[PDB]
């Protein structure tokens, strides 16, 4: 097995004394620099909780008893998360990129501004050659759907990300669980090499096996939330030789789990020791651009999705279209023109919603890097994801709404189309970040997405057409006022079918003569030209506002469901 | 008393499964490990006639005097798989009383439960017996325990001979042990045992009459613990003390390729290992014991497993009181179906009010919209109903189905059964308290009509996502597309927002085809058969003519159309699912 590493740097270690959680009973550690310690402790004895409760961030009801201290301090959920380094069983990488940028990219947010460029390369396959991502280089990374990618390469990955500070402590939940046992070796060796360095390693194998065992620095095998005892791989052996071991392996032990002055010494013996273990102890823009260039560059290299949402908008317009087809014989009736307006404004959110959706509430990685530390919401992401639909957004909208408009033959020329357009856009753009909102805030695909479609359902009956608005309750007559899709219907027929602008209204044999009047005896005049662009530019600040409240106050966390 | 299970040079196709050659007797287990390369599953699988494939099985099964025929399979193994599903909402007495009164026909509902008390307390769970199974998350049935039960149900056939796959697997240091063991007491009541096991313990390796490894469906060794202990030492390579021995001899088994070098080096290690006691002494003894087997004739001289489970037509009336079971004690679910349909009838009530119809200003145009909901939400209601319960019914068919219990289509059609009476209660539980408020032409008669013109959408929505159900098996877009579909449907398919008669050719022939137009096209006649409001139009059948004008007559029809639906939608379903139990393997 090949070469002896190119990273490792220096400083801190880890101290215990007396824990309880409901689960956990009366720990002591050591831990220190260049150790690797694996937990080898029954299936679920707050074990693959351990780490999380020793991070801060715990599951089973608040810690029960305690101290927890850092290379020479206390502990806190502020000061962790710039010392230790946390790798998850989950992973929650980009699927689109290439290793070198899935580091890059984290780097350019991790590295602080004083760094240079050169720096940031040169750490990264700084990296890259101490884990042996040796060709893994510059191909994507993603095995979720391009499956292109091996798992043993792809954990080292997400490792990685991790070793873009060279942080003194490094702690892995399960990394072996999935791999093969033939690279669960060379795996855990790499761990190993690693913490060889000046690195603080921390394990946790609840059913590590015989071979992976030999490669143990410092082991804790514990029981249900109690520390049958303390040592190293070897000590183990002989250890519960106090009880007397056997043939098969090393977890069959798991298996089966100042008084006299001379002990006072000792008592006194070991705090002295233990001074001596401390003693020797003893921005926003940037990350941004950051940001929206990773989020748009994998989006973009998404094929699959993006021919799909171009096909998904086109097919709904070419119909609509067809369905009121301006030219022929049969002549677009006002009565009918009027409902085409409104449906090609309160149709598409019934797909929009749902994609958009689906996105946000798939991505759960903002958890990890809000804990993490990779991103604010300041002036940080809230942004980030707003701005890098957009572009998508954009062809997204025109795809949907050109050809509907010459296809139903609404009018000529171009001004009104564009003013048209124009609306529909920040209809359909109000919406994305109404999902959005929906969707940080909720905690479920299920949950924000039924929120959604009752607060869209609310909105189409305001809208006018399907229920003639005037005559209502004051809480849709107050609603009315708010719903985009009834300002959608509003705009487009002032721009389009009213103004100044004039009618030919038609039944079989009828070529008439009309105008503006039309609007005005409809109800819809009462607001200009101009407002409503206003008014839904506005309602999306509403919708924006909740948005980055959800998240700058709320978590979003984790769900199974889409 | 002695029981024969024997195997000589079987295969499988691209050629996953190479000439394996296996012996047992009652009484005995088997523990088979197989590489991640595996191979393992696939036989065990293969074995209990879960398919025959494209490709092909090579050799011949030797159980107890003859040989097996490939239509026999089935009839003499029994199967536990990976997992154990169970429906959330039963007892386990009841799951139980179903699998066993679906399963066979005897002396009676009361004597049928006295067989199942011999199989739960042969199994120690009558403790549990009536209490709520449960998801492990809703009820609490033990997590340990469902598995448990999950086995009772293969002991109802009464089967001498056991096959299961992984069953360690997904549970804890004291459960997983517990399980082994009622495995092992299982042969203890002279039985055949064999397993596949993933990542069991060290403590283990010393429980089992027969442990035997595969590597890329190649057979290597069979045989005693102790067996192996020396003959893979006479192979070489001894594992030391601190080793795991269950586990090592594993590791050298498998090829595997974390580079050229140590991928081709292993691979022959393997072949060298294969070969070695593919000649050797025991594994000509072993062959022999199963070449033993036909040339004695001994005391056993039999095979064995269940006789009649017969009327169909009677067979899935259980299936039904079952899931109608499931289905009422689920407080969550049952509410909704009855319920929602109302709640859009209310949320509908609150903005629109009552029908404005003194004036013109909010008279016809009130209706168009509020019957035009209904008319797309009323399949909407359908889908939310299935696509939510169905599926734990679906999968359920699926691995109940493999053992041999009922036909795929059976149960779909049970659970499209039951709805009638929930979705008609839902339809009038909505009309009763909607329509009336909303007071449009409100003569009994048609209110009646009305409530019948919705319930058929409301049924529509159900089966079509059931059939789809069936077809797609990814539920979330099933909702999807049943969306879009009952919505794209009312818009071309009910006159109200295009004058169908005006639309452009191919619409036109498509409104045709949906059911939408054919309910639209009552409940407009239905609820304008004659009025007369103030002001545009005037009367009822003015309007009536504008959108869709051979209604008045042909209404008597409609209906007879309407409904025509329902009873393709499921019937086509049978025929989707009929044809399923060969799309998944």
């Amino acid at each position: 097995l090949q070469d002896r590493l190119f990273s490792s740097e220096s400083d801190n270690s880890l101290y215990f004394t007396y824990s309880g959680q409901p689960g956990i009973q009366n720990l002591s550690f050591k831990v220190r620099s260049g150790q690797m310690l694996a937990i080898i402790g029954s299936s679920g004895c707050g074990r693959a909780s351990l780490l999380d409760v020793i991070t801060g961030r715990g599951h089973g009801g608040k810690i029960k008893s305690g101290q927890i201290w850092i290379n020479g301090q206390p502990s806190s959920p502020q000061l962790v998360r710039k010392c230790v380094a946390h790798v998850r069983q989950h992973n929650q990488l980009l699927p689109n990129l290439t290793v070198r940028e899935t580091l890059a990219f984290i780097a350019q947010m991790r590295l602080p501004r004083t760094f240079s460029q050169a720096q940031r390369d040169k750490r990264v396959e700084d990296v890259i050659a101490e884990l042996r991502l040796r060709q893994c280089a510059d191909t994507r990374v993603g095995n979720m759907y391009v499956r292109g990618l091996s798992g043993g390469e792809r954990r080292r990955v997400s490792i990685g990300v991790q070793l873009l500070w060279n942080p003194g402590i490094l702690i892995l939940d399960e990394p072996t669980s999935g791999l093969d046992s033939f690279t669960a070796h060379n795996l855990v060796k790499t761990l190993s090499r690693l913490a060889k360095g000046n690195r603080l390693v921390l394990i946790s194998l609840h059913q590590p096996r015989s071979d992976i065992f030999r490669l143990f620095d410092l082991v804790l095998l514990m029981t249900s939330g109690t520390p049958i005892y303390l040592g190293a791989a070897q000590h183990m052996v002989q250890y519960f030789t106090a009880i007397g071991y056997p043939c098969p392996r090393y977890s069959n032990p798991a298996d089966f789990y100042a008084q006299s002055l001379a002990a006072l010494f000792l008592e006194k013996v070991r705090d002295l020791d233990d001074f001596l273990w401390k003693a020797e102890t003893k921005g926003a823009v940037q990350q941004f651009t950051t940001l929206i260039r990773r989020q748009i560059s994998n989006d973009f290299r998404d094929l699959p999705t993006l021919l799909i949402h171009g096909a998904e908008a086109c097919l709904m317009s070419m119909t609509i279209g067809f369905l009121y087809f301006g030219h022929g014989s049969i002549q677009l009736s006002f009565m009918d023109t009027a409902a085409l307006l409104f449906m090609i404004g309160a149709l598409i959110p019934f797909n929009v919603i749902l994609d958009v959706i689906s996105k946000c509430y798939s991505e759960r990685a903002m958890l990890y890097y809000e804990l993490e530390d990779g991103l604010y919401t300041t002036g940080p992401y809230f942004f980030a994801k707003i701005l890098g639909e957009l572009p998508e957004h954009c062809a997204y909208i025109i795809i949907y709404g050109m050809p509907t408009y010459w296809l139903a033959n609404l009018r000529p020329g171009l001004q009104p189309f564009l003013l048209h357009f124009l609306l529909v856009w920040l209809v359909v753009f109000c919406c994305r970040i109404m999902a959005l909102a929906a969707a940080a805030l909720l905690p479920t695909f299920h949950m924000a997405s039924f929120f959604s479609n009752a607060l869209y359902n609310s909105f189409y009956l305001a809208g006018g057409f399907m229920i003639n608005l005037s005559s209502l309750w004051t809480v849709p007559a107050w609603i009315s006022k708010v719903s985009f899709l009834r300002w959608c219907f509003e705009g487009l027929m002032k721009i389009q079918f009213s103004r100044r602008t004039y009618k030919m209204p038609l039944g079989n044999l009828t070529i008439a003569v009309s105008g503006d009047k039309i609007l005005s005896v409809m109800e819809l005049d009462s607001y200009p030209l101009y407002a409503i662009y206003l008014i839904v530019i506005g309602l999306s600040g509403g919708f924006m506002v909740l948005y980055y409240v959800s998240l700058r106050f709320i978590k979003q966390k984790p769900s199974q469901d889409w | 008393e002695p029981h024969s299970l024997g195997i000589l040079h079987a295969s499988y196709s691209r050629q996953i499964l190479k000439d394996v050659s296996l012996y047992v007797e009652s009484g005995q287990i088997m523990c088979i490990l197989g590489s991640s390369g595996s191979g393992k599953t696939t036989l065990l699988d293969a074995m209990s006639g879960r398919l025959g494939r494209a490709g092909t099985f090579l050799g011949e099964v030797y159980v107890n005097g003859r040989a097996l025929r490939r239509e026999q399979f089935q009839d003499c193994f029994s199967y536990v798989l990976q997992s154990d599903t169970l429906l959330s909402s039963l007892t386990v007495r009841e799951t139980l009383h179903y699998t066993a009164l679906l399963a066979i026909r005897r002396g009676n509902p009361g004597s049928f439960q006295k067989k199942v008390e011999a199989v739960m307390a042969e199994l120690s769970l009558s403790h549990v017996a009536d209490r709520l199974i449960g998801n492990y998350s809703l009820g609490g049935i033990s997590t340990g325990e469902r598995r448990r039960v999950s086995i009772a149900a293969q002991l109802l056939q009464d089967p001498k001979v056991m096959l299961f796959d992984e069953p360690t697997t997904g549970l804890d240091c004291m459960t997983a042990n517990q399980i082994v063991v009622l495995l092992v007491e299982l042969a203890r009541r002279n039985r055949i045992v064999v397993l596949t096991i993933h990542q069991p313990r060290s403590e283990l390796f010393q429980l089992f009459d027969k442990i035997a490894i595969l590597s890329f469906g190649e057979l290597i060794f069979c045989g005693t613990p102790a067996e192996m202990l020396d003959f893979f030492n006479d192979c070489g390579y001894p594992c030391p003390e601190h080793s795991n021995p269950f586990d090592f001899y594993m590791d050298l088994t498998s090829v595997d390729t974390q580079s050229k070098e140590r991928e081709i080096e292993t691979s022959k290690r393997v072949q060298m290992i294969e070969s070695a006691y593919k000649k050797s002494a025991i594994c000509h003894k072993t062959l022999k014991n199963i070449e033993r087997m036909k040339h004695l004739k001994t005391l056993p001289m039999v095979p064995f497993k269940t006789k009649d489970s017969p009327g169909v037509f009677s067979k899935l009336g259980v299936l039904l009181r079952r899931v109608t079971r499931n289905l009422v004690r689920n407080k969550l679910a049952v509410i909704t179906r009855l319920l929602q349909n109302l709640i859009m009838g209310l949320f509908l009530l609150f903005f629109v009010l009552r029908v404005r119809s003194n004036v013109l200003k909010g008279a016809i145009q009130d209706r168009v919209g509020l019957l035009y909901q209904f008319v797309g939400a009323t399949p909407y209601t359908g889908m939310l109903n299935a696509v939510n319960l169905f599926p734990v019914l679906r999968a359920v068919s699926d691995q109940e189905s493999q053992d041999g219990l009922y036909q795929k289509w059976q149960m779909m059609l049970a659970y499209a059964l039951h709805v009638l009476p929930f979705s008609v209660v839902a339809t009038m539980i909505f009309s009763s308290v909607c329509y009336w408020t909303l007071g449009l032409h409100p003569e009994v008669a048609r209110f009646g009509y009305f409530s019948a013109a919705l319930l058929a959408p409301h049924l529509i929505g159900e089966f079509l996502t059931l059939v789809l159900l069936g077809i797609v098996q990814n539920p979330n877009i099933v909702n999807s597309v049943v969306a879009l579909l009952s919505i794209a449907g009312v818009l071309v398919g009910s006159g109200f927002l295009r004058n169908i008669q005006e639309m452009p050719i191919p619409f036109k022939i498509i409104s045709y085809f949906t059911f939408q137009k054919y309910c639209s096209e009552i409940l407009v006649v239905n609820e304008f058969y004659g009025l007369n409001f103030t002001c545009a139009f005037t009367q009822g059948i003015q309007f009536i003519e504008k959108t869709c004008p051979g209604a008045t007559s042909r209404f008597t029809m409609n209906f007879l159309i309407l409904y025509s639906f329902i009873p393709a939608l499921v019937i086509l379903g049978i025929v989707v699912f009929k044809i399923r139990d060969h799309l998944i393997s």
